[PDB]
């Protein structure tokens, strides 16, 4: 009959709509997780970058100390 | 500078160099802590996305089941 099949189809459109809405939210959540992860990684790389410039500055002084030590040994 | 002064400076320089190496040792450990933090953070994010993509895939397969049933219905109602 037409009425039974049409309610069958009508029930399926209700299911599809709930699924399509669910898919949409997942993509928005994925998109946000990636943006948040990128922000967090950029933060860590920002801090790693500063730690390395401190280390390298400490190696400037280390070279100065060595340089001064050779001076003292020369005479 | 007197000889005794130069040798004392040699000592001070050695002591200073040890303190400097220690500070670097501290900073290396801090680097490892940061590298492992980001490491775990990206792994938690990757896990969340992995399951979200799995939820997503099963929803799609079900979607195409509905679509092919729609097609079967439209054919029948003709």
């Amino acid at each position: 009959t037409e009425r039974k099949l049409l309610e069958r189809s009508r029930r399926l459109q209700e299911e599809s709509k709930r699924l399509l809405d669910e898919m949409a939210e997942i993509m928005r959540r994925i998109k946000k997780l990636l943006k948040k992860a990128r922000g967090a990684d950029e933060k860590v790389l920002d801090e790693l970058r500063k730690i390395i410039e401190r280390i390298r500055e400490l190696l400037d002084r280390s070279r100065k100390i060595h340089e001064r030590s050779e001076e003292i040994a020369y005479k | 500078m007197t000889r005794e002064e130069l040798l004392r400076e040699n000592i001070e320089l050695a002591k200073e160099h040890i303190e400097i190496m220690r500070e670097i040792l501290e900073l290396l450990q801090k680097m490892e802590e940061l590298l492992e933090k980001a490491r775990g953070a990206d792994e938690d994010v990757a896990k969340t996305i992995k399951e979200l993509l799995r939820r997503l895939k099963e929803i799609i397969e079900r979607n195409q089941r509905i679509a092919k049933e729609h097609e079967y219905i439209a054919r029948e109602r003709s």
